[PDB]
RNA sequence: UGCCUGGCGGCCGUAGCGCGGUGGUCCCACCUGACCCCAUGCCGAACUCAGAAGUGAAACGCCGUAGCGCCGAUGGUAGUGUGGGGUCUCCCCAUGCGAGAGUAGGGAACUGCCAGGCA
RNA sequence: CCUCCUAAAGAGUAACGGAGGAGCACGAAGGUUGGCUAAUCCUGGUCGGACAUCAGGAGGUUAGUGCAAUGGCAUAAGCCA
RNA sequence: CAACCCGAUGCAAACUGCGAAUACCGGAGAAUGUUAUCACGGGAGACACACGGCGGGUGCUAACGUCCGUC
């Protein structure tokens, strides 16, 4: 709502503007947010993806679902249907919100920040990196901190190409890549 | 400008295809268009004789049957599978 | 021993409920109407008439059918 | 795709009425309209068939699709069938879930002086 | 009723796949919120509640394209039942049934019932 | 006891002929109602060696379908409640 | 030197996108057959078969070899 409208009011109109585009929706819309949490050390301990999947409930506004073993390989010693790690559907008001304080301070606010990558998409539009360094989010605090930990977060819009990906990054400035 | 002489067909079978073999003649076919299509026999000597010419491949085939110029051309050719004998032969009203 | 496999009774020959058109192994044939498939993957009539085959479905599946007289 | 996993998810009571052979009543729902026909058992002929757009049965409602719209599709579906005389037919929900517009209209149905 | 759209059957690669174009009159699709009908192994994920906010876009209906793909003759060929012959590892003869592949040709399917709009 | 050949487009059909599994198991691994749908590759990925899992694309049952095998299984006979 | 790979290039008693004739089963029909068909009851006999044609298992695609189904 609050981030909906003032993107629907500018991004919309910058964007059909560039894109001479006829159909009022034929501008990228923006399906959901995935967050997920594959780090592949669970093996090790389980309390390490309670406390990882609190954070991500804490930072966000639902609390992940796990994700289960997919195709066991002798070599590396994984069984079948053992969890590893979990992922946030953010959707709704809780994604407009999430995004918003994201996009605010953390993404700035960056060691070595060289800038995010335009060319890295899967090929129908859809954002999906790695970062790590989750203290980078303020929910985060030292209180709650126990390892210096990756995550993997991706955009599911409705657009099926990548230039579509690249006007809403030039919506959000792409400060550099 | 090349000659052909037809005769009249009418026996049909594996049979027929022996006896027109061991005869020293063959069989051979014309289908195409709206017209039935239809066999006309043709011997062995005579017809390997005409197509022994390079000029068959690009040439428009002129049927002398029962009194009768037809135009036709041969799309496919049936041929013996080592041994040098033509055992049928397929021809359209071009 | 050597187990029965294959058509008891085909088409166009008269049954009467309870009897076993084709005995399978698995399902190479699907009953239709009046025709039963029991446990055992194995095809009876429920009534009593001529027996038919028809293919039809999106992979040609075979259909065993009983049409009254 | 939705109208797919619909229909497929319908296929089994679709499919499996078959040999019944009993005439059948189904029901089609959408936000804009709602539609009902009571097809015979040869699978190939209705008796009787409503729908939301036209007027003759939605002049009365606020809107073509809503609850109340298919409460009331569902009595004049029923009511109609039993002045043509359906004689006890069964219901299908065109495979869709039994909680709503459906279940409303079910129950008009049910209550206009039906016995399924 | 001439056309478009939707639902209910058949037929199951002639209905399929690729490519270009067209569609909001009606229908269908898209949307926010959901504390309410309904529910999340989290999520309004799906379904459901309100309808058009507007659009015809992802999707979907339709036209063209014989490109891919599919069906596929006549004829011939391999094979084989019957009786016989031979130089009896196998071939041929008289006779009946006849392949597959491929050629010609077909085709962008067709068809039964009901509903809305465009007349 | 069971699965596939010899075994000649019905069934059966011989050799100290040719190749294999089992004496099981569930009070859920059964029934009902509502839902869902693979192995396989690529893309990005501190840990990542290509070969823990992760978000997207294709794939369309080569996965799985308890035991050896056979025939079936997508409507699933496979998975969740 | 050589995987996956396009074309292929050979084979498959346990391969089939396709796919015969014969052999088996059901229905209808002219014809011929001393009912030649089935059920019941009385009475048996036989229970090491041999050779040859047809298409094969096997043997070293050498032997009057070995075993199959039919005649």
């Amino acid at each position: 709502a609050k981030l909906h409208d003032y993107y629907k009011d500018e991004v919309v109109k910058k964007l059909m503007t560039e894109f001479n585009y006829n159909s009022v929706m034929q501008v990228p819309r923006v399906e959901k947010i995935t967050l997920n949490m594959g780090v592949g050390e669970a093996i090790a301990d389980k309390k390490l993806l309670d406390n990882a999947a609190a954070d991500l409930a804490a930072i966000s506004g639902q609390k992940p679902l796990i994700t289960k073993a997919r195709k066991s390989v002798a070599g590396f010693k994984i069984r079948q249907g053992y969890p590893i790690g979990c992922k946030v559907t953010l959707r709704g008001e809780r994604m407009w919100e999430f995004f918003e304080r994201l996009i605010t301070i953390a993404v700035p606010r960056i060691r070595d920040f060289r800038g995010l990558s335009a060319k890295s998409f899967d090929g129908r539009g859809n954002y999906s990196m790695g970062v790590r360094e989750q203290i980078i989010f303020p929910e985060i605090d030292y209180d709650k901190v126990d390892r210096v930990r990756g995550l993997d977060i991706t955009i599911t819009t409705t657009a099926k190409s990548d230039e579509e990906g690249r006007a809403l990054l030039a919506a959000f400035d792409f400060p550099f890549r | 400008m090349f000659t052909i002489n037809a005769e009249v067909r009418k026996e049909q079978g594996k049979g027929a295809s022996r006896r027109l073999r061991a005869a020293n003649k063959f069989p051979a076919i014309i289908y195409g268009g709206k017209e039935a299509p239809l066999a006309i026999e043709l011997d062995h000597d005579k017809v390997m004789n005409m197509q022994a010419k390079a000029e068959f491949y690009s040439e428009v085939l002129t049927i002398v049957v029962d009194g009768k110029e037809i135009k036709v051309k041969a799309q496919d050719v049936q041929r013996h599978p080592y041994k040098p004998k033509l055992q049928h032969i397929d021809f359209v009203r071009a | 021993e050597a187990k029965r496999l294959g058509v008891k009774r085909f088409g166009g020959e008269s049954v009467l409920a309870g009897s076993i058109i084709v005995r399978q192994r698995g399902t190479k044939f699907h009953a239709g109407a009046n025709v039963g498939c029991g446990r055992d993957h194995t095809l009876f009539a429920k009534a009593d008439g001529k027996v038919k085959f028809e293919v039809k479905g999106p992979k040609n599946r075979k259909f065993i059918s009983i049409e009254a007289e | 795709d939705k109208k797919s996993a619909r229909i497929r998810r319908a296929t089994r009571a679709r499919r499996k009425l078959q040999e019944l052979g009993a005439t059948r009543l189904v029901v089609h729902r959408t936000p804009r309209h709602i539609y009902a026909q009571v097809i015979a058992p040869n699978g190939s002929e209705v008796l009787v068939a409503a729908s939301t757009v036209e007027k003759a049965i939605a002049e009365q409602l606020k809107y073509t699709g809503n609850k109340d719209a298919a409460a009331a599709v569902g009595k004049a579906v029923a009511e109609r069938a039993l002045e043509k005389g359906i004689k006890d037919v069964s219901f299908d929900r065109s495979g869709f879930q039994y909680h709503g517009r459906v279940q409303a209209l079910a129950d008009a149905a049910r209550e206009a002086g039906l016995q399924f």
